[PDB]
RNA sequence: GAAACUGCGAAUGGCUCAUUAAAUCAGUUAUCGUUUAUUUGAUAGUUCCUUACAUGGUAUAACUGUGGUAAUUCUAGA
């Protein structure tokens, strides 16, 4: 009933895994998970797997699309906290769902799942730009319109899992929400040369 | 379009006045001149100290606008604070009061008056009332 | 004038205290003490303008009557008190010990220092002498008296001092090849190897110094401080150990 | 009993003040640079006159004596910053020749109007002294700020300004509100 | 005479004593932001980068090096459980106060995170932490002080309800600091254990109390462990700033029944006397009526027994604590005196009678005079004569407007042989003052 | 915590250049030719020696009261 308990009550049930998955990799150690989970902050590289990769069976897949010309990719996947322990994403019907989202010259946004790693990127959802959203100034600050109407370009997805953000020619940069694809924000860069190149 | 944004440099542990000393920079672009209320109200958020253990002063808008650095204090407690700082921050921030006092010719003035008369001064005034009173 | 100064005016005051000359008109003028009017460091120039721990003459006020300087092993609540060359400054709330020690621009140097360093001081043995009853003592160059010393101290030879207890630990003699540091005049913080006293009688005993790289100047007996042996300084010198370069 | 501030007298008026070929001179350049002012001319003027009586005497000092070496290429070094003197001419004969018009081809309602982001030199220096030009960060309104090679490259329009961001004048909104108004009756 | 109208300077020097006899203990009491419980990515790990940026001390350093490399999150925490506590005891048992501050408030707040499984290091934590306060008797500073009993206040608090189970082992623990031979050290100590007293619910509070009034007997020749007892307790009921509770009233009532067994000793009952005058000099009557109505209640219920001297003296405690200005009626006292007396069918009967005559109200001597009288001449038959020289010192005026010489006679002529010398002692000592001319007037057998 | 006694300071600071032509002053020396509040460091058992040291004695201020004088930071008697 006490928030110290209930985070002493995760903890001790992330131990008990600990310990399990420890007993079936024996079929030290868990300290140096722990360090490992704590390693992420530091600033010095310690993933070290450069040599038990297999390369030679690594199985290739090839998936063609109906837009031309993606432009960027960048796919969210969710991860556990080790301060609080509840997950990465945000709803509960997620659960841990790998998403992918893609930005193609042909104005269009597109969210796959590729939460299994033997079947192929599996279309969800899309939103497309077009004409219709060519703002009637055209020579203000005012850029606001709720799609893009000019040559995305760039695609990120917020770690949290509930906005991804695509920039491109039109100088805008649109925040998108994860579910509908519904554009929640739109910043205009205000720059008359001021295209999004990159987002990270 | 507007978020203002607090950055501190050069913090310097001071533990023989017990306070952290450092310096605040804040970026206001589409704004101008963040309230020294707002700065101590989200300064004490960040450190997690008190608002009134939490001081500015000094700050200084650049050419153009959109930046003003100052300068900025946090004391371990509203006790360091009372203790260690001068009357007149105490005023600005509201802890202690402001005194009233008359200016400084007067008080010189009745410094002078006072000096000039000797003992307590109560037998005189009986001595120069009944004088009068003849 | 009738009587002794009391102000210092800012253009008045010794230049290697590093004071602007815009903040105002007068200079801690550094009371009576250990060390001389042209050579000394008050309390409120170490502590505000070179540690930066205080902002204003009050705040240093405030520290020194939080009683937290200590100033060779004892506490000093005087803001303008003259701490001199080779000097022990104990910050207990922040756990640090400064030698003050003078670095090769000329200038007074902050010397962290660790608590088994702190724990004594060198101090130059400047006037053996008897005293009443009998007794021999020495002046070393901060005022201290030290009564019943070795017999070998001589003029100008430096004494290790405990500093808990005021008493004479070791000494070291005053010969050629010994490591002279130099605290007055052009050369101040340039330690050097002594090799020739060139000694005159009724004027001013010159001392010729070599450093490290082979480099000879000439200097005053009243300027030269011997440290320690070839290669052995007794206390930790500053960063470039006093070398002048180009 | 403060101690003084110093100040120094930034130009100088030359020998002989009346002169044909001086006045048509200093016509030539302040017509064609947008300049002011013969205190302007005189203030480059006596800079230049600094500088190359400097390298003067370095010359004259003899080649390899410290002096030379370390007064020289401090001086080569602050000139090359200044973007007047080229990487490949690295010398005090260079630092001889050098000139006016290169010093005020280094001035930045120059470089404005070279830039392209004005029409003309006059039309340069009011965008500087409106306050619509920033060098990288900074709004600057001085129309003789000696730009340095990395800030020629980073001279742009400033996004306080209805320019190069954010909303318009007072002129243009106000004549905004005249025609909603006049729409609205 | 302690430091009342305060000056217009800013520093004060503020001595030692000062400083301890102005320091109190409750952080609840006190409040401010608190980091631990402002900020919750772990306790510890809060508390300790707020002491990291705040302490610049050799020893904290050295124990920032260890456990900064160990802890960073709370599994680090519940799996290296033994080593960070070890290290933390290793430092404190190294007494630096420079570094006695911040790894006091990290044992707290280490407790906070180990919650339930603290229970095994907790015993020579407290130990450490006794052996801290002695040690800071030895170097007098209030800042050591204020810490450590702040830690030990945390510690109850955040393991309240197993120390509340567990209650008499803790005063085990803490009466070496309890019965601790300084005033401020028994002040503090049980200022703690009332925070945990005033925590415990009745089964277990009845238990500590028989348990702690067994070691009072057993500290029959100590009297610091009574006056730590006492101040405990009335802690424990006065808490607030100026009403006590009703946790108070039921340690009220549970002191009242388990020292009016005839198993208690009668020093204990003093002890409760002392607490019930504390309580009656602090409260107001309005917040004090439901006690009264409580400790009336056990005494109707528990008159009847050889406990009947024991009644009396905390009802002479309770008639005397202050004056009729905390009593509400003495009807229902007059009703205990009546039921007392016909239990008895002596010396405190004395007190107890001058005592309400000097205190009482008169609308009630109005109609109980007579009886009161009526049970000094029956039962104290020897020992009136010493009680009407207490009650003509005490109030000489209350009974010279009722029938202090009618009884006095009556009294005369009833007994006279057995005490004649008695009498005459009586009347030595009444001829000098001027004001018992009545008693000069009263006739004789 | 007023007043007054006591201690210290009021000899520094601020202004002006009237006087002074080996005088002041600048650089250089000396005190084995002297005084020095303060600061800093050291420093003094003297045991006895023919007939209170658990601690001698006087006053005076401020104050109470009686006054003088045109008047002053005047002061008298008790």
């Amino acid at each position: 009933e006490n928030p110290a308990d209930k985070r002493r009550r995760l903890a001790k049930q992330y131990l008990e895994n600990l310990k399990s998955e420890a007993n079936d990799i024996l079929t030290d150690i868990i300290a140096s998970r722990l360090k490992e989970d704590v390693a992420e902050q530091q600033g010095r590289v310690f993933r070290y797997f450069g040599d038990k990769l297999l390369i030679s069976e690594a199985k290739q897949s090839f998936t063609r699309v109906g837009e031309n010309n993606l432009t960027c990719i960048s796919c969210f996947q969710p991860v556990l906290n080790k301060y609080t322990f509840e997950e990465s994403s945000n709803g509960d019907k997620n659960k841990g769902r790998l998403f992918a989202y893609t930005v193609s010259k042909d104005l269009q946004l597109t969210k796959y799942d590729i939460t299994d790693f033997s079947k192929r990127p599996k279309k969800l959802k899309y939103a497309k730009g077009g004409a219709k959203y060519i703002p009637t100034s055209k020579h203000e600050y005012e850029n606001t319109t709720e799609g893009h109407y000019d040559e995305i370009l760039t695609v990120a997805a917020s770690p949290d899992g509930k906005y991804v953000v695509t920039g491109g020619r039109d100088r805008k940069l649109i925040v998108w929400s994860t579910e509908s694809l519904s554009p929640v924000k739109v910043i205009p860069t205000k720059d008359r040369r001021g295209e999004v190149l990159s987002l990270a | 379009s507007d978020a203002v944004t607090i950055r501190t440099r050069k913090v310097i542990s001071n533990p023989l006045l017990a306070r952290k000393q450092f310096v605040v920079d804040v970026l206001h672009p589409n704004r101008a001149n963040v309230s020294k209320d707002e700065l101590r109200e989200k300064l004490a958020e960040v450190y997690k100290a008190e608002k009134d253990a939490v001081s500015v002063f000094g700050f200084r808008t650049q050419f153009g606008g959109g930046k003003s650095v100052g300068f900025g204090l946090v004391y371990n407690s509203v006790a360091e604070a009372k203790k260690f700082e001068p009357t007149y921050r105490l005023v600005r921030y509201g802890l202690a009061e402001k005194v009233e006092k008359a200016s400084r010719q007067q008080r010189k003035q009745k410094k002078n008056r006072d000096k000039k008369i000797f003992g307590t001064g109560k037998r005189l005034a009986k001595k120069v009332a009944r004088r009068n009173a003849d | 004038a009738r009587g002794p100064k009391k102000h210092l005016k800012r253009l008045a005051a010794p230049h290697h205290w590093l004071l602007d000359k815009l903040s105002g008109c007068y200079a801690p003028r550094p009371s009576a003490g250990p060390h001389k009017l042209r050579e000394s460091l008050p309390l409120i120039v170490f502590l505000r303008n070179r540690l930066k721990y205080a902002l204003n003459g009050r705040e240093v006020k405030a520290i020194l009557m939080q009683r937290h300087v200590k100033v060779d092993g004892k506490v000093r609540t005087d803001t303008t008190y003259p701490a001199g060359f080779m000097d022990v400054i104990t910050l207990d709330a922040t756990n640090e010990n400064f030698r003050l020690v003078y670095d090769v621009k000329g200038r007074f140097a902050v010397h962290r220092i660790t608590d088994e360093e702190a724990s004594y001081k060198l101090g130059k043995v400047k006037k053996v002498q008897l005293g009443k009853k009998g007794v021999p003592y020495v002046v070393t160059h901060d005022g201290r008296t030290i009564r019943y010393p070795d017999p070998n101290i001589k003029v100008n030879d430096t004494v290790k001092i405990d500093l808990a207890s005021g008493k004479i630990t070791d000494f070291i003699k005053f010969d050629a090849g010994k490591l002279v540091y130099v605290t007055g005049g052009r050369n101040l913080g340039r330690i050097g190897t002594i090799v020739h006293k060139e000694r005159h009688d009724g004027g001013f005993d010159l001392v010729h110094i070599k450093d490290s790289l082979d480099n000879t100047f000439v200097t005053r007996l009243n300027n030269v401080f011997v440290i320690g042996e070839q290669g052995k300084p007794y206390i930790s010198l500053p960063k470039g150990k006093g070398i002048k370069l180009s | 009993p403060r101690a003084p501030r110093t100040y120094s007298k930034t130009y100088s008026t030359p020998k002989r003040p009346y002169e044909s070929s001086r006045l048509d001179a200093e016509l030539k350049l302040a017509g064609e640079f947008g300049l002011k002012n013969k205190k302007e001319i005189y203030r480059i003027s006596f800079q230049l006159s600094k500088i190359r009586r400097a390298a003067r005497d370095l010359l004259t000092r003899d080649e390899k004596d410290p002096k030379r070496l370390f007064e020289g290429n401090a001086l080569i070094r602050r000139l090359v910053r200044v973007g007047v003197l080229s990487e490949d001419k690295k010398k005090l004969d260079y630092v001889l020749a050098l000139k006016v018009e290169d010093f005020l081809e280094r001035r930045l309602q120059t470089q404005v109007y070279k830039l392209g982001l004005a029409k003309s030199v006059h039309h340069a220096r009011v965008l500087i002294t409106q306050r619509h030009i920033a060098v990288g960060k900074q709004i600057v309104n001085i129309p003789s700020f000696m730009v340095r090679l990395d800030s020629e490259k980073h001279i742009d329009f400033a996004p306080t300004s209805p320019f190069g961001g954010a909303r318009p004048g007072r002129v243009a909104r106000r004549n905004a509100a005249r025609k909603a108004e006049a729409s609205g009756e | 005479q302690r430091q009342t109208t305060k000056s217009s300077k800013r520093y004060r020097y503020s001595s030692f004593k000062a400083r301890i006899d102005d320091l109190k203990i409750e952080p609840a009491r006190n409040l401010e932001k608190r980091v631990h419980d402002y900020v919750e990515s772990s306790h510890f790990l809060a508390s300790f980068d707020q002491w990291k940026e705040i302490n610049l001390s050799a020893k904290f350093t050295e124990f920032a090096a260890e456990i900064e490399h160990d802890v960073q999150t709370l599994p680090q925490i519940l799996y290296h459980d033994k080593k960070i506590f070890n290290s933390l005891v290793s430092f404190i048992n190294f007494h630096d106060e420079f570094s006695l501050q911040p790894l006091l408030d990290l044992l707290a707040q280490f407790c906070h995170d180990l919650g339930p499984d603290f229970l095994k290091f907790y015993e020579e934590a407290i130990k450490t932490l006794i052996n801290l306060l002695d040690a800071a008797i030895e170097f007098e500073s209030s800042n050591v002080f204020e810490w450590g009993f702040n830690c030990l206040a945390y510690i109850f608090k955040y393991l309240s309800k197993f120390l509340v189970k567990k209650l008499v082992l803790t005063c085990d623990l803490l009466i070496p600091l309890l019965s601790h031979s300084k005033e401020y050290l028994s002040r503090f100590s049980a200022e703690a254990l009332s925070f945990l007293v005033r925590k415990c619910p009745v089964s277990n509070l009845r238990e500590f109390v028989r348990s702690v009034f067994e070691k009072l007997e057993g500290d029959d020749e100590q009297t610091n462990l009574y006056e730590g007892l006492l101040i405990l307790f009335t802690e424990s009921m006065t808490s607030t700033q100026e009403t006590l509770h009703s946790k108070a009233k039921a340690i009220m009532s549970v002191l009242l029944h388990e020292a009016l067994t005839k198993s208690s000793p009668e020093r204990s009952v003093s002890l409760l006397s002392d607490i019930w005058m504390n309580i009656s000099k602090y409260a107001s009557i309005e917040s004090l009526l439901p006690v009264y109505e409580v400790m009336y209640q056990d005494f109707n219920d528990s008159l009847d027994a050889t406990n009947i001297d024991r009644i009396l003296k905390v009802l002479t405690t309770i008639v005397f604590s202050e004056s009729g200005r905390k009593i509400p009626d003495w009807n229902k006292i007059t009703i205990l005196i009546e039921r007392i007396m016909s239990q008895s069918e002596q010396d405190k009967v004395a007190f107890l009678f001058a005592l309400f005559i000097r205190n009482s109200d008169v609308k009630t001597l109005t109609l109980f005079h007579q009886k009161l009288f009526n049970y000094a001449l029956t039962n104290i038959s020897d020992c009136f004569l010493e009680f009407f020289q207490f009650a003509l010192r005490l109030s000489y005026e209350r009974v010279f407007s009722f029938n202090g010489l009618k009884f006095l006679q009556l009294f005369l002529k009833k007994n006279w042989q057995s005490q004649g010398k008695k009498i005459a002692l009586f009347f030595l000592e009444v001829d000098d003052k001027p004001e018992l001319q009545k008693v000069r007037e009263v006739n004789f057998p």
